[PDB]
């Protein structure tokens, strides 16, 4: 009925925080394991799936009071997360496997 | 699989990260310091607030009774004694250039050697771009110079910046923009059936404590 | 790390730009010179070497294997008598390795260093006699098996410049050679 | 308690416009000395909140103390000048205040706090006939001020001009349609204003307030008393009459349940026996 | 509880230790020139466990959500905290003559 | 590809031994040198000469003219600039809020 913007922006900020942190962690993990080529861009999708599962478990049942729809829990920050994932992937690879 | 010296990792890989991080923080703080200063006219803020009032009237007018909404819309859209009709008035490159300059300077000062290898393969056509400081035409395109590392960091730290950090118009033309949109609005009372909706269930007294 | 707060102490650096040059001279003298500065770290003398012999230096085992010492081989053939001799030594210190090389009873025509390694990580060396019988070094049971299973892939070629001949022999399973081309 | 809790308390008592001046100054006087070093740029908003509260508490021994430490850190600031004007007005010096506010309005003509303190004196001097006009002029200049739009409703209700107070409460309900209090106070204004032409709106709004906040009891009592008043009206038709006698019974079936849960909460006192004898009438 | 921060800290420490272990193994494999080039599953398990624990921890330390319905934040408000306007305050009431004249 | 020129000119700037001439040369030995850009060269004739040759100008080591002081000063010129601009922005925002 009446939606408070100060709450939807807080929820979007929490989602973006989760996304930016999981993307960096996944870049670091892919750089550590030495994954390369396609096995890094597949690990990124597996990590996004894990993050979406954790977000669904955090919202839990009666999530409709938190989000108007469950789409941001899946698509939220895919590209802005992929860029940071590539950066941290390159960093941890070129600092663990190279040198 | 080349073998690079740890001195490269300690003086070209990490310093580039530090540079591209702290210069971004500096750019943010400088954008804050030079935020804005615009001419504020009392008539401008008055007409802006009147436009916001008309917008919330044509948007949330379905909550007040019908008669008050008719009086307001009449006072606003009246050909005579109406505000919109009667009252007539008498009327980034700079953000992205420092990043390009720093990229050019980093290319100039850190040229002549391989910096790191991106774990995903790239096509050979980009060899003169990622390997500006190298004369080898046989080395793989995955091995990049320092400028490519700096640009990768510039594009990858934008989303990290959000973690460490917190993250009137032409009146003579504006009046018509609201007049033409308000002339087509009608009242749709939402309280015409609120009693029956409330009688459908009981009150949520649970949690009064 | 917390605690930190010559010929024996010589070790490999990072870039691997400093190596030990094992030089052989015609007077029968072997030297070990460090490549960084040029100081002779060890010397060795092979007595009864003639001025016009034919030398061949083969690195069998490197220093990458920590328990096993490095090992170099030198095949020196006397020009007049034809009798060739194998000298195995430690290219870092110069002491003759206690592994007795075989007594080559026949004049050696040529040699060949295979990438095949024994269980001791020693790249096998095959020497073809004048009677065209092949002698393997080290001739252990593992190398014998690895040659019995890899024989028809080994080919020797000898070039006689006085007659202008170029013969090529194939290694059989029992260390015998058959004329191929 | 720790200072990290006193700061949260002083922030909560500032987000909501509370006026518990005694409890505010009792915590502010400590934070001025006992924990001044634990918080940095948070001390200025605390100074402003404590000065205005000590003024209500009638203690100028702390008002000027918090005023000079704000005049020093912010020399010539317009907020501190407004604080000085409010202190003048609290010390019965209504003469220098108008001059100070006219001097403030000539430097920044967009200033509004001076415009509001210029009518605060009229409300304090009793010239409500002049205060309402000077506030209506300001509203005509600065529309959308949801504080002056409520002060105008208050002034009109005190002036018994219930007709024009509804025009302000409507401007307030259009901007905060999710606020049940603005619905309840509009229902009360419509109830006090007239008869069938206004009770028909008061009954709707006392129910809309309940729908927006099911824990509201003032809206419940208002709905009951507005349904009964339309049921007991001569110009009320039989349809409206029976619908109102249904609404009243439906509201009474919940008033007692609220009071029943209340009396159940207090094992000693029983409140259900108090309102039920009234609902049967 | 507020112990999620320590959880993500231990996870990040384990991840850094796994990175150092992978660096050591890569140095060893480039020293001996082996054709296997397979990371030890011992350090791979540690990397995966540390990543999972750290991600699950930062999912919790990110902060809780808030209801979208505005009618939920004003459910505890009262008219005693809405009538007061800090701009139109007047000081000629009885509190001045009663409390500390 | 350069057009065919039969004269393969000898330029003194190409001599890998400036004036350390090796009289009566008899052999040149080359070793891979561990890196990927340097070759260990040992020319043995009457005199023995040992050096390193970079056919591609040592593309995998840090420069010798590397200005350590320059970047070690720019790092501080950025850290302290951040540290003063943070407080400048905070004070400017405080002054703006309190007018």
């Amino acid at each position: 009925p009446f939606i408070s913007e100060a709450a939807v922006r807080g929820n979007a900020a929490v989602l973006d925080y989760c996304r930016t942190s999981v993307s960096a962690l996944s870049g670091a993990t892919a750089g550590i394991l030495g994954l390369t080529g396609l096995y890094g861009f597949i690990f990124y999708l597996l990590a996004s799936v894990l993050l979406s599962l954790l977000l669904i478990l955090k919202a839990g049942r009666r999530w409709n009071k938190y989000f108007k729809s469950r789409r941001p829990l899946f698509t939220g920050g895919l590209i802005g997360g992929l860029f940071t994932y590539v950066l941290f992937w390159t960093f941890l690879y070129g600092m663990v496997h190279v040198y | 699989e080349l073998l690079l010296d740890s001195n490269i990792r300690l003086w070209v890989v990490l310093p580039i990260v530090i540079i591209t991080f702290f210069v971004g923080m500096i750019r943010h703080y400088v954008s804050i310091l030079l935020q804005s200063d615009k001419k504020l006219t009392q008539e401008q803020v008055s007409d802006s607030q009147v436009l916001i009032r008309s917008r919330v009237l044509r948007e949330n007018g379905k909550y007040i009774p019908k008669q008050s909404f008719l009086t307001r819309k009449y006072y606003f859209n009246n050909p005579e004694d109406g505000f919109f009709k009667k009252t007539k008035r008498k009327v980034n490159v700079t953000n992205v250039l420092p990043m390009i300059l720093i990229g050019g300077w980093i290319n100039m000062t850190f040229s002549g050697f391989v910096t790191t290898k991106v774990p995903f393969p790239l096509t050979l056509r980009f060899k003169p771009m990622l390997q500006q400081g190298i004369e080898l035409l046989t080395l793989d395109a995955s091995w990049v110079s320092s400028a490519s590392w700096y640009f990768l960091n510039v594009f990858g730290l934008r989303s990290i910046y959000s973690l460490i950090l917190g993250q009137p118009a032409d009146t003579n033309k504006a009046f018509k923009t609201e007049w033409e949109a308000l002339e087509l609005t009608d009242h749709q009372w939402a309280l015409d059936d609120v009693e029956e909706e409330l009688m459908a269930k009981d009150l949520h007294f649970e949690g009064m404590f | 790390w917390t605690s930190h707060l010559n010929i024996d102490t010589l070790a490999r650096d990072e870039f691997n730009l400093q190596k030990m040059m094992v030089m052989v001279t015609a007077s029968g003298k072997l030297f070990g010179i460090e490549s960084s500065s040029g100081t002779i770290l060890w010397k060795q003398y092979l007595p009864n070497v003639k001025p016009d012999s034919s030398f061949k230096l083969m690195v069998q085992r490197t220093t990458a294997h920590f328990p096993h010492p490095p090992q170099c081989t030198l095949l020196v053939k006397d020009k007049e008598s034809g009798m060739s001799s194998l000298y195995v030594f430690n290219p870092i210190f110069g002491k003759w390795s206690q592994v007795a090389p075989p007594v080559l009873k026949r004049p050696i025509l040529q040699s060949l260093l295979l990438p095949v390694m024994d269980q001791d990580y020693a790249k096998v060396l095959l020497l073809i006699d004048d009677e065209y019988k092949v002698t393997a070094f080290p001739a252990t049971r593992n190398v014998l098996r690895q040659l019995h299973e890899l024989a028809p892939s080994i080919f020797f070629y000898l070039v006689d410049a006085e007659q202008g001949r170029l013969c090529g022999y194939r290694l059989r399973k029992d260390l015998t050679t058959e004329l191929s081309w | 308690v720790t200072w990290e809790e006193m700061r949260d308390k002083m922030r909560k008592w500032r987000e909501e416009n509370s006026r518990n001046s005694e409890q505010i100054v009792e915590v502010g006087e400590e934070l001025i000395n006992e924990y001044a070093s634990k918080l940095g740029d948070d001390i200025w908003i605390i100074y402003e909140q404590v000065m205005i509260a000590a003024l209500d508490y009638g203690r100028d021994d702390l008002a000027l103390f918090c005023l000079q430490e704000l005049r020093r850190q912010f020399p010539g600031s317009h907020r501190v000048k407004r604080l000085t004007g409010m202190r003048f007005e609290a010390m019965e010096r209504y003469d220098d205040a108008i001059q100070l506010y006219d001097r403030i309005l000539q430097e920044d003509p967009t200033n509004t706090a001076a415009r509001k303190r210029k009518i605060a004196i009229r409300k304090a001097q009793g010239k409500n006939v002049e205060a309402i006009r000077e506030l209506n002029e300001y509203l005509e200049q600065f529309v959308g001020d949801q504080e002056a739009w409520h002060e105008l409703a208050e002034l009109y209700i005190n002036e018994h001009d219930y007709a024009k107070a509804a025009f302000c409460l409507e401007e307030l309900m259009m901007t905060n349609p999710h606020n049940h209090l603005y619905c309840q106070q509009y229902a009360e204004v419509k109830y006090t204003q007239g008869g069938l032409e206004n009770l028909e709106l008061s009954r709707k709004y006392f129910a809309q307030a309940l729908k927006l906040n099911n824990r509201n009891m003032r809206a419940l009592f208002g709905l009951y008393m507005s349904a009964s008043h339309i049921a007991s009206n001569p110009k009320a038709s039989a349809k409206t009459k029976k619908d109102n006698m249904k609404y009243a019974s439906w509201a009474a079936s919940q008033i007692n349940r609220a009071y029943q849960f209340a009396g159940r909460s207090k094992k000693e006192t029983k409140y259900s026996l108090k309102a039920v004898e009234d609902m049967l009438e | 509880p507020s112990l999620w921060k320590g959880l993500v800290g231990i996870g990040l420490f384990a991840l850094a230790h796994a990175a150092f272990s992978a660096a050591q193994h890569r140095s060893y494999m480039r020293l001996t020139e082996k054709e296997d080039e397979s990371l030890p599953i011992d350090i791979v398990l540690q990397t995966l466990l540390a990543f999972a624990v750290t991600c699950y921890g930062i999912v919790h330390i990110a902060g809780e959500f808030k209801d979208m319905d505005a009618t939920s934040e004003l459910k505890n408000k009262t008219f005693d905290t809405l009538r007061n306007h800090p701009s139109f305050y007047v000081f000629n009431h009885r509190g001045r003559v009663l409390f500390r004249p | 590809l350069i057009p065919y020129s039969p004269d393969v000119q000898i330029h003194a700037e190409r001599f890998i031994n400036y004036n350390q001439t090796v009289s009566r040369m008899r052999g040149i030995y080359t070793a891979p040198s561990g890196l990927e850009s340097t070759c260990l060269v040992v020319a043995y004739g009457l005199d023995i000469y040992q050096t390193r040759v970079y056919p591609s100008k040592q593309f995998d080591v840090l420069k010798d003219d590397y200005d350590y002081v320059l970047i070690s000063s720019v790092l501080f010129g950025l850290v302290f600039a951040t540290m003063i601009t943070k407080r400048l922005a905070q004070v400017k925002l405080l002054n703006r809020a309190w007018r």
